[PDB]
Parts: C-alpha cells; structure tokens; sequence
C-alpha cells in the first residue's frame, strides 16, 4: 500500500472510520504522492 | 573472402537498391553511410545483402533512420569529422542496436556519437562501450537518447504453466504501479519459434509485418486481502499441436510528470503443445512388380502432431466378383496517446473530486520406414490395404486405403492335358479337354479346319463347357479335320493346345 | 407565486440523513447541492423522502456514494443554471453504487456546463436520455464505465407512449424510468417550455409553464425573476447572482451583515448587486456604487503565490482580474468551448508577476486577450519566465500582427510541441534574444514545417503509366542548408485534398554559375494508372530558413 488511492482510499477511510465520520467546514498530494499513515487519515476524520 | 571497394571512399545506403551492391561482400573497403527511411520489409533484404559482411575500413554513420549480424571489426583508419568511427544520429524508431548475449563487436580507432535517439535506451550505449573498448575515449546525449522509451526495469515471472493440443493456459504474478491507476493493462506477444534463439525484435517492421501476436489483458479486481490477489491470466486457442511457440508478457503504464515509472516485461518462455493424433499418410500409391509380391510406398502426413513412431498396415484378399461366374461371353456385343489522455482525464477528475470533497481540521508395424513389400499372396488378385500412421506405440491415424492387383501367372491359364476326340453315328464329333486349375476362365475358342478348307471358330463359354463336359460339333462335312482349344481368362487368352486329328466318315 | 417556497443557501450533507430535512421548505437553491458520503444508509430510508419543493439550481448538483439509494424519482428540480460549476459539469453522479434509474423526468435545460454520470454499476435507461434537449453543447458529456454502458440494461420506456428522437441516426424512444417518458416539447418553443397540449410558453419563462404566455405562470425563469414575474431585466431594482433581482435594501442589508461580521463587500454597478467593483472602478461608502477611479484594475492575489487551471471552476475564480500577483500553471485535458470559456474568464488579465507555465495543456494561446506584461519576479527551475512543455495540439502563441507582450525577465523554453511553429518571431517582441541558452528551444522537437514560400511548378508532362513533374529551384540564404525536396503525390478522387501521401525525396540541383545553364529539380514517377487524378505538391528541405512548399495540383494520366 502506502499509496491508498483512487477508489482505494474512501473505503479505506470509511473502514477506519465506521462510526463517527469525516468533516466539512489535499487528500491525493498528502495520501497517494507519498505515505499516509493513520494520523493523518484519521485527522482528515473529524 | 570476398573483398568490395566503395568507390570515391564512401558508399551511402539509402535504398534496398543501394544495399544490394554490396551482396556477398565480407570485407568491405571505404564507408558506410546508412539512411534507409521507408520501404517494406527492411530487415531481411538488409540482411540478406549486408549481413556477411564482417570487417568495414571507414565509419559505420546510422542517421535519420527512421524505418549486421557479422560485423566484428571497425579497424577506422579513417574517421569522420571529429574523429569519430560511430556515428549515431537522429534515430527515432531504433530500439536495438545487436543482440547483445551473442553479437561481438570490436572498434580499433575512434569513437562514438548518440545524439537524438528516444528509443535506444542508455544501457545498450553502455554496454557498446564496454564491447567496443572505448572505454575512456570519449559523445552521449543523455536527454535525447532513451528518453521516449519504455525502459522497463522489472522481471515478470509465470505461475501456471498449462498445456493443451490447441491450448495453453498461463497465469503470472500481478504487478502494480506506485499509484495502481497508472497501470492500463498486459500485452501478451506469442509467435511460432521452431528453435530457441528468436529474439524480441524480429519480424517487427513499420509498416504492419509483425511476427508476434498482441494480446491485451485488462488488470484484475485488485483486492485488499493480500491471500485472495488474483493471479492475473489468458488462454490463448487455436493453436497448433507439437509447435515450439516463445510467450512473454510486457505492462503498460502512465507517465507520471514527477518520478519514472518504467514497469515490468516478463522473459522469453517456450512451450510444447500436448501431442495428438496425426493425420492420414499422404500418396499411398500400391505396385505390384510379381505374381505374389506387392510394394506400397506412402508420404508422411503433413501434420506428425508429434514424432511419428510405425505405421499400421492390414492387407486383405478380395474375392472376384459374382456376375463374372454367370456371364456368357460368347454372345456378340495515435490511439494509444488518445487512450492515455483518456485515462490521465479520468485520473485527474478523480483527484480533484478528492481533495474538493475531503477538508482536513494379417498386418504389420512398419518401423523408420515408408515403404513395404508383401508376399504370401495369390497370383493375380486383388487386395486391400489400409495404412494408418501412429506417433506413439496407442494412437494411430485413420486409415489410407489403396487396392493392388498381383501379376497374373503366364502358363496359369494355358490348357493342360491331350483333347480327346468322340464320333457318334450322326457325324457329331464331342470334344473334352481338361480345364487348368489365372482367377476364373471365361470362354474357351474351338477353332477347327478341313484338309483344304478355310478356318472355322466356334466360341465354348464356361456354361457350355461344364454342361456339356466339353464341346459337340454337329453337322460336319465328312473329311479329316484338325482342331485346336485355347483358353480365355481374366488376365487374357491362354496357349492353343496342339493340334488333334479326326475322320468324319462320309 | 412563481415559486411558491423559500430561498437557501448552498449546503453541504454528509454521514446522516437528519441534515437532508432542511430542503423541506426552500424551492430554489441559491448555490449549490451536494448529497454525499452516505454510507450507512438503506433502501429503507428513503422510501417516503420526497422534496417537490425544489425548482431549480442555481450552480450544480454532486451526487457521491448514497448507498442504498435507487431512483430520483422520488427524491426530487427543471433548472440547473450552472452559475458556478464543479470540474465544467453541472451534474456530477459518481460511485453511486446503487442507483438504478435516474428519474430526473422533471428536468428540462442545463443553462451552463456538461453533465457526468460515472462509476455507476447498477444505473440504467441512459440511452433514453436525449441530452440534445437539455445541453445547447452535448460532446462534454462523459458518461461511461456504467451497467448501461456493459449491454446489461432493460431500458424499458413506458408504453409507443414516450416521445422518440433520433440519435447517432437511431430512432430511439426517450424515458427516465419505466413509468416517466423525456417530455419533447415542440421545436417552435426553443427553451421557453410547452404545457401539457404542448403550447409554448412566454418567452421569459424556461423549461415549463402551468399556463402559456404569461410571465407568473411558469415553473422557472428564462433571465431574471421578480415578485413572481420572469422579465428580461428589472426596472431601482439590481440584479442579483443572474437569476433573481433585489432591491437596495436586501444588497443594502447583505453588506451590513458582512461588515458587522470569504465574504465579498458588495457593491452596485450598472443596476446589478455583484460583489466587488470592476476593474478601474472603486469603492464608494456613501451609496456603495462603484465610481471610475482615477490610475491604477483588480488584483487577485492567488495563495501560495501558484496557481493551477485545470478546468473552468478553476478559472471563473479570476473572473474579473486585471493583475495577477503570482503564477499561473495550464494543465487542461480536454472540452469544448475552452478557448470561449477560457477566454471569456481571463480575456481581463493583463499582466502576471510571476511566470507562465504550460503544460500538458492537450487540448493556440490567444484566450489571453490583454496579456502585454509578465515581470517574472517567480521563475520556474532554471530561472525560466515562460515554459512550454507536451502540448500536444498547441500550434499558434498570439497573432504577433497585432499582439503585443513584453517579458521583463528571464529565459523561455518550448520543449515537445509537435505542432507548435512563431517561437523566434515572440523572441523577437518580448525582448527575450540573446538570452535563451542551449537546448533551451529544442531544435527538432518543436514542430516536427511553417514554410511560408510557395514554389512554381515549371515542365509538366503526362502518359498513361510515367508523369514527369517539374519545379522551380530553390536556394536558401545558405546555400549549404538546403538539404533536398519531398515530392508528395496520391490518388485524389476529387480536388478536395489536403496537406495532412507517397513520398519521394529528391537531391538539390547541382550549382552552377550560369543562370541560364541552371539545373532545376525534378522527377519522373512510375507505375501510374491511365486516366486517374492525382494531388501532388513537393516541399524542400533546408537544416531562420523556413524553407519552401507548392500548391496542391492535380494531374490526370492520359486513357
């Protein structure tokens, strides 16, 4: 993994976050370039 | 050793034309200049008129060739403006410069030019140096060459190696990019290669006379679970039995605008389709050259479908036909750009959407021959023979079915035995003579004449001859008469028997 | 009333299905609607969520992973304005992992943007879409990887009881659902709507009327709307977000609400409530009108200093600006009209402070009508103010005959452009020569023939199989340039043959000193069918020297 993109990464996130869900008052350049560990995958969930 | 001098120094290979001067020439004196730019089917002409050449006394200068298997030696006394012996230039569509787990080539004096070359990647540079030995004598453009170019750097390796008489399965372990959109699918390229030595390159020209088929494969359901990774396959139909084909695989991936990601091939693979029955021999042709030997000579079937092992062969003797025992005889009578934009709109669409919405905090088995001789037969009959080809000792082809006559016996049908003579009261003479023991006698011919008289012929079929054990002829004038019996077969007429004498008395 | 129900802002639903109830009074959504991330949801809970209160969209409607959503059918809307788009397209429906059937039988007319229904496993009846009707410009659509799109589909229209149309040549009837058909108004109502007898409305109303000619029956405006009339423009009324006209007190109290609190000053300027004074204008507190400012524009200040367009939401943010305190990076992909739109969104930019970067732009860069100064205070690595790389079908810059561009800094760079001339003649006007390094211009890359003198053929014979041709001599100013001539012919059925054949090269004339004695170049080519046209023109070949070319003639072999 450590790229966890396209249609990968929401059902990646909606797995890590089940129950409480993401926000709304960067995804790719931060998650697919890269690693993406779990800090700021949850970070991205409220 | 045939030696060719270029006239004026320098020979310039523009043209098929061109190139065929040089045929047969192994040393050629002077230099080249090699600018072929069209024309169809180039590499084998090419090497059919410049491949046997070995030593070449100028400069080897490839340039704007857009569309040498003996070349060792550039001895370059004379070397081209600024002393260079290769001279690389504005190559767009090469990709191969030799083969270079066999080819050798060796550079006395000069040196070496790659300028504007996308497809020739920089390791086959390299490793011209390190062949040629100018290691050190350098002249390399490291942006324009190699730079449009699928310079794949990983190994791809097969997994289920099947087979089948028209098919074979394989499977092979799946590959991703970094960033899995960027993998479009798998190219399978397949030919027939009847030894082990055929290369990636051959048979591939501009205009369309590829020798590997293309195969594309879509990538497979990418799953999370690391045990349920599908391995990614095709089987390939059609294909023909006991054939040496070379299979290998190569990816195709985006080009992404901040790192390279150059993708997987897969080695050259060779596999044996399973073998099957064979087909019928072909030109089964049956002589006859004695009266009890038959010779049947066969041609192999055009597909062995495997190495051929015996034939089977069954001859039988066929009796004469019923209506010849009845008769009486006697009576008278672009894309891919366009498909890569596709994708990279696809991509990108999906990467905006992505950070919009997320906000962080009796037979017989011929063996390694394709004739037999046969005896044990009768004299003059026919026969049936059948010859089925087997590849393995059981498998045999269907049979071929060719009918021999044996030669018939010369003094088979001739007549046997003194005619015996009978006079009755009436002036009847009755004629008995003893039948031969070729095939079935049709007719025997009376033939008898009066001292003095002319021939007379009377016709004695097999009817007549068995009824009346014999023959009775009636109505004679009284004389002495001389009468002769031969004896007509299948075959032909057999021998007048010698001459008998009787007295009609008057 | 015209629109019976409220007005609202533009919302944002996620994780739950409580938020959704706040549609149950607004008719029109002034902004835009977006239904997305719904993951725990049933077929269940949407059985009895109905909103016939909507009407119409004023930017654009998203719909992102509602599971367990089937139909809209039941969920909702004639109108989508696309005022502000997302990404070109007014209606995005991507992963909708469970919809059927679109529903949408209410709809009528898209105003802006381009529809996209992508990803959708289970979605059908799109082929008894005609999105002719609804979109003036249909080629944007992008409506693939779907059940439809796999041959799986039953689309089963009610009934013939649906209207049919003719689309790619197939007469092909038009239905949303298996119980709703496309309602196909007469072509003599353009847009303004038919009634149930199929009558045009008044020509302000849009998409439906509840009764013909009559500007307070319709169901959705064609211009503006006001006190439940649609009319062309509003009498001390200003118009408003191009859909509805306020008077001075609601401008009045939206400015008010923003002082006393992202959120634009507005300001009125030529009897319309938009949010910032145009450029030149400024900022009058006393009546918040936008008077003509003596000197020095808007400037738009991009963050981070960069800046991407990579579609027109992107560019509709520089609506209006004069000064752009930054860089600007093209990288668009693909669509109509983007020279229109495009240039309708940046024709007002006149200069920018940092560099301009092309790249992978694939689908001429004269949109930037007013662009004369680029001060180059940013450069790109390498110290570049202008980069031109992979664009595919760039071929012209600016019309330099009449455009005019200065860089006060730095070096250019114009790497694989195949169809790109004009780089020496924008050296020449920017005041950029003498700077440029090697392999900054890339010699053959770009281009790979702007030739732009004609030849003169000179002999022409013919026969039934050999036709010799025969041109003028050309010389380069160095002669040692000249490297040859290509002679182009085919088979040309008809004289509407163009450049873009069998190529023939050809040596350059030897030289000689005697203008009478001069050798011209020609050819005589084989193997020629009787009595057959052939288009055939020849170009020269040199190592700036332009080169020449010829016309395109036609031969005829004799009988």
């Amino acid at each position: 993994n450590q790229h966890l993109c396209g249609s990968h990464l929401v059902e990646a996130l909606y797995l890590v976050c089940g129950e409480r869900g993401f926000f709304y008052t960067g995804i790719v350049e931060q998650c697919c370039t890269s690693i993406c560990s779990l800090y700021q995958l949850e970070n991205y969930c409220n | 050793p045939k030696v060719c001098h270029l006239l004026e120094g320098e020979k310039t290979i523009d043209s098929v034309t061109s190139a065929q001067e040089l045929r047969g020439c192994t040393v050629i004196n002077g230099s080249l200049i090699i600018n072929i730019r069209g024309g169809n089917n180039l590499a084998a002409e090419l090497e059919a008129n410049l491949g046997l050449i070995e030593e070449i006394s100028g400069y080897l200068k490839i340039r704007r060739s857009y569309a040498f298997r003996k070349l060792r030696l550039i001895r370059g006394e004379t070397l081209e403006i600024g002393n260079y012996s290769f001279y690389a230039l504005d190559n767009q569509n090469l990709r191969q410069l030799w083969d270079w787990s066999k080819h050798n080539l060796t550079i006395t004096q000069g040196k070496l030019f790659f300028h504007y070359n996308p497809k020739l990647c920089l390791s086959e540079i390299h490793k011209m140096e390190e062949v040629s030995g100018t290691k050190g004598r350098q002249d390399i453009a490291l942006k324009t060459n190699g730079d449009q170019a699928s310079c794949e750097n990983e190994l791809l390796k097969f997994s289920y190696i099947r087979t089948s008489f028209d098919k074979i399965l394989l499977r092979w372990e799946p590959y991703w990019p970094p960033d899995f959109r960027d993998l479009l699918g798998f190219m399978l390229f397949y030919k027939e290669a009847p030894y082990q030595n055929v290369t990636e390159f051959d048979g591939q020209d501009a205009c369309g006379s590829n020798s590997w088929t293309v195969v594309d494969i879509d990538p497979p359901l990418r799953s999370n679970d690391p045990k349920s990774q599908n391995h990614p396959g095709w089987l390939m139909r059609g294909l023909k039995p006991w054939t040496q084909y070379a299979i290998f695989v190569k990816t195709l991936v985006t080009f992404s605008d901040e790192r390279r990601t150059y993708g997987a091939k897969s080695d050259i693979i060779y596999v044996q389709t399973d073998a099957t029955n064979p087909s019928v021999p072909l030109d089964p042709i049956s002589v006859s050259n004695s009266s009890s030997q038959i010779i049947l000579k066969w041609k192999p079937p055009s597909d062995p479908n495997g190495n051929i092992t015996h034939y089977l062969v069954f001859w039988e003797r066929q009796a004469e036909d019923s209506e010849l025992f009845e008769l009486d005889y006697c009576l008278k009578g672009s894309q891919i750009l366009k498909e890569l934009e596709e994708s990279s709109f696809r991509k990108t669409f999906e990467d905006y959407l992505h950070n919009v919405v997320f906000v962080p905090r009796p037979f017989e088995k011929v063996v390694n021959k394709e004739s037999l001789v046969i005896s044990g037969l009768r004299h003059f009959t026919g026969y049936r023979i059948e010859l089925q080809a087997c590849n393995q000792d059981e498998r045999c082809s269907v049979a071929a079915y060719v009918s021999a006559r044996t030669m018939p016996e010369a003094k088979a049908d001739d007549i046997v035995g003194p005619v015996t003579h009978e006079i009755f009261e009436n002036n009847v003479v009755h004629l008995m003579w003893q039948e031969p023991k070729n095939g079935l006698i049709v007719l025997y011919e009376v033939s008898y004449r009066r001292y003095g008289d002319e021939e007379l012929h009377l016709c004695v079929s097999r009817k007549h001859f068995a009824l009346e054990r014999g023959c009775r002829l009636r109505g004679l004038s009284p004389g002495n008469y001389s009468v002769r019996i031969r004896a007509t077969s299948l075959a032909g007429n057999g021998s007048w028997t010698e001459p008998t004498y009787f007295y009609v008395t008057d």
